[PDB]
C-alpha cells in the first residue's frame, strides 16, 4: 500500500521478469548466400 | 408453379424450363431471398436458360431482398456471355444494391477484365461510389490489379 | 492468396493514405521451414 501496489502487480512483474523468451538465429535459413556463421540467439531465460 | 421453374432454372434444365413456361409458370417467381429464375440462371452460369427466360418476358432488373440484380451476379462470377445478353435486353448497368454496390464494383473486385470492358461499353459510371465511398478504381488500386487500374483511366 | 494478404490494412494515415501489408513486407508462398534441401543425382528433388 505504501507504494500503491497490489498482488496483481507482483504477479504481473514475476511473469514478465521470470520467463523464457524465444528469439531465433543469426544466419538462419533461408540465408543470404555467403553467410559464414549460423548461431542460435539466446534471450531471456528463467531466474534461478 | 414458379417453384418448379425456380428449381429447373437452378439445375440448368433447358427442356424443363421450356415445358414449365409452356404451361404458363410465372417467370418472375421469387424464392425466400427474392431470387428469380433469372437470378439463379445468372448465378450458376446457365446462358441458354437466361436467354429463354428473357424471351418470355423475364424482368431483367429484378432485385433480391438486398437489392442485387442478375447483372450483379453474372458480373461478379465472371459469366461474360450472360452479362452481354442481360445488357442487350435492357439490364440497368448502373444498378446499385442496398450497399451501393454496382456490377462494375463486383467485376472489378474479382478482376474480370473482359466483363469490365463490356460494362463500360454500355455506360457504367466509373465514378460510382459504394456506401464506403469506393469506386471500381479504388478497388483496382487496393487489389494491386495493374491491368484493371489502367483500363479505368 | 498472396494478393489477399498483401492488401491487409495496417493503418490509415492522416492524409488518408493507406499502409498495406505489402508496403512493409514481401508476400510469397514459401516453406514452413527452409532447413532441408535434397538432391537426386545432383538434381533438385523432394522425397519421403
Amino acid at each position: 500500500n505504501k507504494f500503491q501496489l497490489t498482488p496483481v502487480d507482483v504477479i504481473t512483474a514475476i511473469k514478465a521478469q521470470n520467463a523464457q523468451v524465444a528469439a531465433g538465429q543469426l544466419g538462419g535459413t533461408p540465408p543470404v548466400k555467403g553467410q559464414q556463421l549460423n548461431a542460435s540467439i539466446i534471450a531471456q531465460t528463467r531466474l534461478t | 408453379l414458379g417453384k418448379k421453374l425456380l428449381e429447373a432454372a437452378r439445375a440448368g434444365r433447358d427442356d424443363e424450363v421450356r415445358i414449365l413456361m409452356a404451361n404458363g409458370a410465372d417467370v418472375n417467381a421469387a424464392d425466400v431471398v427474392g431470387w428469380t429464375p433469372l437470378h439463379l440462371a445468372a448465378y450458376w452460369g446457365h446462358l441458354e436458360i437466361v436467354e429463354v427466360l428473357l424471351k418470355n418476358g423475364a424482368d431483367v432488373n429484378a432485385y433480391d431482398t438486398l437489392g442485387s440484380t442478375p447483372l450483379h451476379l453474372a458480373a461478379h462470377f465472371g459469366h461474360l456471355e450472360i452479362v452481354e445478353v442481360l445488357l442487350k435486353n435492357g439490364a440497368d448497368v448502373n444498378a446499385k444494391d442496398d450497399n451501393g454496390i454496382t456490377p462494375l464494383h463486383l467485376a472489378a473486385n474479382r478482376g474480370h477484365l473482359e466483363i469490365v470492358e463490356v460494362l463500360l461499353k454500355y455506360g457504367a459510371d466509373v465514378n460510382a461510389q459504394d456506401k464506403f465511398g469506393k469506386t471500381a478504381f479504388d478497388i483496382s488500386i487496393n487489389n494491386g490489379n495493374e491491368d484493371l487500374a489502367e483500363i479505368l483511366q | 492468396s498472396t494478393e489477399e494478404f498483401g492488401k491487409i490494412l495496417l493503418k490509415v494515415n492522416q492524409d488518408g493514405s493507406r499502409v498495406l501489408l505489402r508496403d512493409v513486407a514481401k508476400i510469397e508462398l514459401g516453406g514452413e521451414n527452409y532447413d532441408i534441401i535434397a538432391e537426386f543425382n545432383g538434381q533438385p528433388a523432394s522425397g519421403l
